[PDB]
DNA sequence: GCATGCATGCGCATGCATGCATAATGCATGCATGCGCATGCATGC
DNA sequence: GCATGCATGCGCATGCATGCATTATGCATGCATGCGCATGCATGC
């Protein structure tokens, strides 16, 4: 086609605002460095916020937001200015670059359900879970061939997507030439893109209560095609289009809605030398009192919390050898004792934390299964809630109501960190190094003095080596601890959130006191705040000690030293028993309290500490 | 490329700003005032100078010599625009196209409120209330051009051009909008042309037959339909800037509204147009592809004292050739080597309507007329009406041709009656003949001179003398005028008192009686008496007299007893 | 269409072998200045001779010759990469240039009945006479078009026989928007080139007799456009090719064959100033002396054959006066005096010359016609030999078996050198400015001395006036004179051409002497070679001489004394009355003369040879 | 000069190669889901 | 621990929207040339 334009208003108007947005050099515009860093990490396409357009040019982004396609080629032609301004030399490498959206869209943030076709071709976002993904497969965009008669190789240039329409002149693979004579295409410098498809599903969590779900398609492009998995919670951002239909006399006028997908969203250091360096053992002492205020007393189980989220290390050996790092912890006590509410600010505060009950998921949800798809025949696996959790935290509310077999499923994780999985035809070994933690009322609603905690919990010994750490809690009746108790929770129940008038309906590293949340006697201490507690237990969890000389014989003397005080304590009975297991646990909790001051060796003192847990939580009275 | 919108501000302003030129010797305000008349029916037609343009932009000037038609149609909508704003009484007197104009406007302005939506094609057409055109008058400095070298690169472009005028096309109308009626709604439907042919509609695009879907059918009306005057010229290069061994190449144009009824045939005319092509569709060719057909679209057509100083002697013959310029048939005979063709081509030269015939080149078809493709065209004869025509070799001529001549001489008209040709032509053209040595002659004819070459040594020596002087300085030994003189003689018209009748009728009765005397003599009636009135009566007028004199008389007796002699 | 080619050894090549025929910088090649004349020049194609091709690369020149379009493409190509080279500024005016051809093609040099399939494809070479030609028209090439409504303006391009074969996509005039908006046609910005077509006949005198002849059909470009004209003999080079016809379903497999032109040809100083200023005189004399060995004696005829060949001076004046400038001549003789002979010499040696017998040509076809086209209706002019004969010499052999009314038709080219036609619908003056010779022999069969020329002429005196010149030539039946003509004759007949063996079947200035056709005592004279004497002819012709005071008072005072003498000359007869027209022709002979000799004015000697001819031809015993 | 011959010239019919105009219906395939079957897991007593 | 319940799971039929496959003949137009006619030119006697 011989056609032509010559002028354009709005094109080159728009392609001028956008040339204007990006240059960043009488503002304090960030783009340039966003751009550097682009070529240098070899991407090719960027994301630029929807408000900031707004604020420096309104319509433009109004115009953008009404209108997607001529505004988006707008903008992918200024990046392709703008690249070859600043390093033409690296704009040779790609046909064209791209640009991702971001920022609050407002009225056209619009769940699955809402989708409707006012909203045809605009720019929308969505929220939603991942249902079924399809296999990456690579499409033509670049052919060549070759002619051994002739000695002449010729170049065809593909363009289905790019416009609008397809006709059948296009689209068709060249075989001979014009002579008749075979054509060899030679792959190896043809071009080829990759392509997935992909479903969301409104979340089931924000469907209306008894009504089915609605979902959306997305076609993902070559650059975002592993960014999405099925079973996952994301946000996307793109174009909502009409699909062509193949050529056809007689139409019933229906067609199909598919959303081009353009941002996929995952939803989720001087300052900490100096705290680490001044305060040392002050560090996990603070962060072991202000780990909830919310909760009473119970000073051993927020160390023990803390252990959790602070972790051992991971060790390998020559001989492939694997050691486990991970610590376990299990609490029995009368109820409301607030078990639960340390189950669920855990859930809260670690990055990867899954809750699952005793009865609300079986031994096959747990770890995975294995389906045959009816699409193809093959095998394929589902991965569970403790494969999910690599890294991470499972909680285990009512952990008592366990059936046995379950149970005997967690023991493969539990002690090797891994899953094997087998069904004839496909056999695998899947990951899954995770934490758990568990609460499980006693077997008599409550927890008799007398009875010998081995009765009261009622069970095995293997399942309680399995675990590293055994707690029990009691609600002693005390008079003066009443009234605290009563005083600490009246005072939360009156505080009221500041900026909220009285009768509605409904970084500092330490926080700033509170008359009513923490009291006038407190005011010569302080609370961490909870941002800076994530950041440094981050940064905790990053660094990887390594264990001295000096403490080595001290714990393997101490650990003969409780496997022989096995006859000597006979005023009190052991709660879990003494294996070699022990000793591991002995070595994780003095790494992790290592950990807990960032340090490169672990001391003597973190074996006291380690070893002070073990016997409170080996033995009670 | 520019933005028109900038470009027809600058028109507009244009428009308003000029209070330059004017001719009483004063500073006028000329596009206002032709802008006040135009407001109203006094002029139905603009002509605009692109020389003064040139002061202030020229590079608006450029443009409008490249792309004329566009500029053109900018013009059209900006004067269009103007118009309201210099508008300042209604029209004292209207006829049926303004009733139309008034009518429409008027329930126009009764119905469209201002914020309701008004479809694109709910308009009226801009040329259908139009009644004015603009034309361009081609720039000074550009050099006219020869219709040879006027190729491809000259589509679309502003040209001016010179030329002979050989066919001319009979003033009929050309449609510009047709107007339709529908046959169940009082709506009315426009539709515009710009093709040599076009297809009438059927169906009613009007909004009540859409909406009742009553499929109402069009018709054609022509009081509403707007007609514009329309002509076709045939034009030919001079003899002058033909190559060597070639042949002049011919041109058309096309003439519109007020430029119609400006040439006739065989005028050299001056056109300012625009060089545009036709698209062909018709018989299949050799080469694929889009060829068409080039024409020119007009928007200005243009159109004793001393005779033939450069001839020595005959100054007698000189004067009665001045005479028979002026008016109230002259011929001569002569021997070869005397010019008697240079004079006759001076004559025709001078003469504002003026054919040369120099034999049987012309003869037959050349004079009277014929039918072609069907429309009469007519000869020399025609064409010199009210003009002079000049006549080489008569003796040469077929007899056919000297009889229709002896015919335009007695009769003033020509009669045709042949297969297929059944007329009467109108020859007012008086006849000046030169011929080699009949009674014929002496009897039809006015006066003739006979030029004998006596070889006195003299005379011979002085013409030999004068014909060297021309040769080497190329100039005579020491014409507008003489058209302007002749232009106001020919306006009075003498008469002939009583009394000088009386001595008149004696000079005629003793004339005969001479010529009875002498009966070597020849010829003498009352057709001697008339020319001798005729040439008094002429005398008379070169003096503005409203009365004629002695003078006079006597020197055309004087003239006639020499041409005798 | 996105299809390309990569490589292609051929094209490529080609284009090398083109590159380095063309760069004339090692060699004495003449094309770089060729192409800075073409640059000087406005004008945009070379012609390139075939033998200088083949001799510097023969494999190139088969190429060419077997195979025409693609390697004309390539000398497109390498014409436009240097002019891009030389001088990159113009190559921007016009899209591509184009290739003559040139030189001697061998055995494809072929007559128009000699064209067959066997050349198809191929570049020929042909020679004949042009009988139809039709109006120039445009084509379009690229459109360009605004649209009112959304003010933007697009452009569309056209190649129609740039391409073998053409589809209905393509060739279509766009004139509505996407959105039908109307679409105004801007005839300014758009481009189109002229286009013309031609038919050309073999010529009578080559066709075989009593045989119909065969035609070729030409199609003339944009620059050929003007080149050509009916009744013209030419020679074309072009391409042969097949002509595609039309879409249909049944095709009769017959196609027509058309001829695409490349080359049109209109078949045809320090050595002359020092000749000039040294001889003076002696110039007109060896003129005179070396017009014509073949024919003996007769100086006067000689004379007045030359002042032909130079002839006089046109003048105009302010009042648009016309004065003649050309001579004529009429020869009256017996038998065998050799005035065909001088007739043909004159028809070979001037560069415009017709040969025009008594009753060969009518009076119709001597001057011009008018015809009706057909195909039209309107009038058509059709030239005749005098107009064609433009400022050139028409030959009239047998002059008095002319009839009276070719005479009278003649009269006004012979007066003012113009001719007037006009029918009803037409009317024209065109140019006839010309020379005339005319041999008539006399009315007895033979001259009787006894009675005066005017019975044996039996001319009207109106003629005689019409004509500058007289002469009468008789054969005088001297023993001597015979010896001498008869020793010419043997003389010339016993030559033979040098390097030709005897009893086979069938610049200097000066020529060299030869034993028989100049013999032994004409060794101390030379006579002129004919070339050196045509291109004084022609420079002599170009030069502009003026008329002094000296000799216009001698001139009219002789003039005044002849007519005087017309009484004085008692004992002779005079040939030609003595009017107006005989000033004019001494002055014309004087000019004539001055052109002879190179200078600026005119001298009393060229009056004097002037009178001296006029008392010869005037008068006779 | 008048009487005759006649090569040129023009307009409307048919014959013949190319070229132009027209233009919905019936049959096949993959996605969704019911119905019978055997294995296997989980839950009581 | 053995007897029973049962939520999961798999393979082949039909129903229904989209999608796929097929496919020469008749009529119109411009170029070439015959046949009757009137004008006009040229050639004798
Ligand atoms: N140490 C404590 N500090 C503050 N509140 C407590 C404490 N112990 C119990 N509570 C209160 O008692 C309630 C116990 O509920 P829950 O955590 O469900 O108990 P359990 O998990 O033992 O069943 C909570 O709402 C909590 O507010
Ligand atoms: N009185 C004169 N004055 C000047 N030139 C003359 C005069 N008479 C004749 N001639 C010249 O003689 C020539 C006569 O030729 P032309 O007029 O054609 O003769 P005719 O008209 O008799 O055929 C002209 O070119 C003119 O220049
Ligand atoms: N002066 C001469 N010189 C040479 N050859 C002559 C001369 N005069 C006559 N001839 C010969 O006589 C022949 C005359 O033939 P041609 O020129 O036809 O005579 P004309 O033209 O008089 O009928 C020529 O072939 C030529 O060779
Ligand atoms: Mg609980
Ligand atoms: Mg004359
Ligand atoms: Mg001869
Ligand atoms: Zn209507």
């Amino acid at each position: 086609a011989g056609t032509v334009v010559l002028d354009d208003v709005e094109l080159r108007e728009a392609q001028r605002d956008y040339l204007d947005f990006l240059d960043d050099e009488e503002d304090q515009g960030i783009y340039q460095s966003k751009v550097r860093e682009l070529i240098s990490d070899n991407q090719y396409r960027l994301i630029v916020n929807v408000n900031d357009l707004r604020r420096k040019n309104e319509k433009r982004a109004n115009r953008l937001l009404n209108n997607a396609f001529e505004e988006l080629v707008a903008f992918q032609r200024a990046l392709k200015d703008f690249v070859a301004s600043i390093d033409a030399t690296y704009a040779k490498q790609y046909e064209e670059f791209y640009v991702g959206l971001e920022g609050s869209f407002g009225s056209k943030h619009v769940s699955p359900r809402t989708l409707t076709s006012c909203f045809l071709s605009c720019v929308v976002c969505v929220e939603g879970i991942v249902t079924k993904c399809s296999l990456v497969r690579p499409k033509v965009v670049r052919s060549v061939h070759y002619c051994p008669a002739t000695k002449k190789t010729i170049e065809r240039r593909y363009s289905d997507l790019t416009t609008l329409v397809a006709f059948p002149s296009s689209s068709v693979y060249p075989t001979k030439d014009e002579e008749n004579n075979p054509l060899e295409t030679e792959y190896g410098l043809s071009v080829y893109k990759d392509h997935q498809t992909i479903t969301i599903q409104e979340m089931p969590e924000k469907a209306p209560a008894g009504q089915l779900p609605r979902s959306v398609d997305v076609i993902l492009d070559d650059d975002l095609v592993d960014k999405a998995k099925p079973g996952d919670r994301v946000q996307v951002v793109g174009t909502y289009r009409c699909l062509p239909g193949k050529k056809g006399g007689y139409t019933s006028g229906t067609f199909r809605t598919v959303l081009i997908a353009c941002n996929v969203k995952q939803m989720s250091i001087a300052k900490i030398k100096k705290f680490s360096k001044t305060r040392s053992k002050d560090i996990f002492d603070q962060l072991a009192k202000s780990l909830a205020p919310s909760i009473h007393g119970h000073d051993y189980v927020k160390k023990a919390i803390l252990c959790l989220l602070l972790g051992g290390v991971e060790r390998d050996l020559e001989n492939g050898s694997h050691i486990r790092g991970d610590i376990n912890i299990l609490l029995i006590g009368d109820p409301s004792v607030a078990k639960s509410q340390l189950l669920r600010y855990v859930l809260c505060t670690a990055p990867r934390a899954i809750p699952t009950t005793g009865r609300g998921s079986s031994g096959v949800g747990l770890t995975a299964a294995v389906t045959t798809d009816q699409e193809t025949g093959e095998r394929r696996l589902e991965a569970g809630a403790m494969v999910l959790a690599d890294r991470g935290v499972v909680c285990i509310d009512e952990f008592d109501k366990m059936s046995d077999m379950d149970r005997t499923a967690i023991h493969e994780v539990m002690e090797q960190g891994r899953v094997t999985i087998a069904k004839a035809g496909i056999h695998a070994r899947l990951n899954a190094r995770c934490s758990v933690l568990a609460a499980a009322n006693p077997v008599y609603g409550r927890y008799d003095q007398y009875k010998t905690p081995m009765e009261n919990i009622g069970l095995q010994d293997s399942l309680l080596s399995r675990f590293d750490l055994l707690f029990i809690m009691l609600d002693q009746m005390d008079p003066e601890q009443d009234r605290e108790i009563s005083d600490h929770v009246l005072r939360m129940h009156r505080y009221r959130a500041p900026g909220e008038q009285d009768g509605d309906a409904m970084t500092q590293i330490y926080e700033k006191h509170d008359n009513l949340l923490h009291g006038t006697k407190k005011k010569k201490e302080k609370m961490v705040s909870a941002a800076f507690m994530k950041k440094y237990i981050h940064v905790a969890k990053i660094i990887k000690p390594v264990l001295t000389q000096e403490s080595a014989t001290y714990i393997a003397e101490e650990y003969s030293r409780l496997r022989s005080q096995d006859s000597m304590s006979s005023d009190t009975a052991r709660t879990s028993p003494v294996t070699a297991r022990t000793l591991e646990t002995l070595i994780r909790l003095a790494t992790a309290h290592a950990k807990a001051r960032m340090s490169k060796t672990v001391d003597l003192q973190d074996a006291e500490e380690a070893v002070e847990l073990v016997q409170y939580a080996y033995f009670k009275k | 490329l520019k933005d028109y919108a900038l470009e027809k501000e600058k028109v507009k302003k244009f428009l308003q700003e000029f209070y330059q030129d004017d001719e009483l010797g004063k500073k006028q305000f000329k596009y206002g005032n032709q802008l006040v008349r135009l407001a109203h029916r006094e002029q139905v037609a603009l002509y605009v100078d692109l020389d003064d343009v040139a002061e202030d932009d020229p590079e608006l000037v450029d443009s409008i010599c490249e792309n004329a038609r566009r500029y053109a149609k900018l013009f059209a909508d900006a004067v269009q625009e103007l118009l309201p704003q210099y508008k300042e009484r209604e029209v004292v007197n209207k006829d049926v196209l303004d009733v139309y104009i008034e009518h429409r406007l008027m329930m126009e302005q009764r119905s469209r409120d201002p914020g309701m939506v008004r479809s694109p094609q709910n308009q009226y057409p801009a040329e259908l209330m139009r009644r004015f055109e603009l034309y361009f008058q081609g720039p000074s400095s550009n050099k006219p051009r020869v219709i040879r070298e006027v190729r491809a690169d000259s589509v679309g472009k502003l040209v001016t051009v010179r030329g002979i005028v050989t066919r001319v096309s009979e003033v009929k109308p050309k449609m510009v909008v047709a107007t339709y009626t529908c046959d169940q709604c009082g709506a009315e439907t426009y539709q515009p042309i710009q093709s040599p042919t076009f297809m009438p509609l059927i169906m009613c695009p009007s909004q009540e037959c859409q909406t009742n879907r009553s499929g109402g059918r069009l018709y054609l009306q022509t009081r509403g339909s707007r007609f514009i005057k329309f002509q076709e010229m045939k034009m030919q290069e001079h003899s002058d800037q033909v190559p060597v061994g070639n042949i002049p190449r011919s041109i058309t144009v096309l003439v519109e509204g007020e430029n119609t009824r400006i040439a006739q045939p065989g005028d050299h005319v001056s056109v300012t147009g625009i060089f545009l092509p036709i698209l062909r569709t018709g018989f299949r060719q050799v080469v694929q592809g889009l060829l068409s057909e080039t024409y020119l679209e007009a928007h200005r057509i243009v159109k004793a004292a001393s005779i033939a100083p450069e001839i020595y002697g005959h100054e007698d013959v000189k004067k009665a050739l001045l005479l028979l310029l002026v008016g109230g048939n002259i011929c001569l005979m002569g021997d070869p080597g005397v010019a008697k063709s240079q004079l006759l081509s001076y004559i025709d030269r001078l003469a504002p309507r003026s054919q040369y015939t120099t034999g049987r080149g012309s003869s037959g078809v050349g004079l009277t007329a014929a039918v072609l493709r069907l429309t009469l065209e007519g000869g020399a004869l025609v064409l010199a009406d009210q003009g002079v025509c000049c006549i080489d070799e008569f003796d040469k001529m077929a007899e056919a041709d000297r009889t229709a001549i002896h015919e335009v001489m007695e009769q003033q008209t020509i009669s045709i009656a042949k297969a297929g040709i059944l007329t009467t032509l109108n020859a007012r053209c008086s006849i000046l003949a030169a011929a080699n040595p009949p009674a014929a002659l002496l009897s039809r004819f006015d006066l003739l001179w006979l030029i004998q070459d006596r070889p006195d040594r003299d005379n011979d020596l002085r013409l030999a003398q004068h014909i060297t002087y021309v040769h080497q300085h190329s100039r005579q030994p020491p014409m507008k005028l003489m058209r302007r003189y002749i232009a106001m003689c020919r306006e009075k018209q003498p008469m002939v008192p009583e009394s000088l009748a009386d001595y008149i009728t004696a000079a005629y009765v003793e004339m005969r009686r001479e010529a009875w005397a002498s009966k070597d003599a020849t010829y003498t009636s009352a057709r001697t008496l008339l020319a001798i009135l005729r040439l008094s009566t002429a005398l008379a007028r070169l003096r503005m007299v409203d009365v004629v004199e002695k003078e006079d008389v006597n020197e055309a007796i004087r003239l006639m007893e020499m041409s005798k002699d």
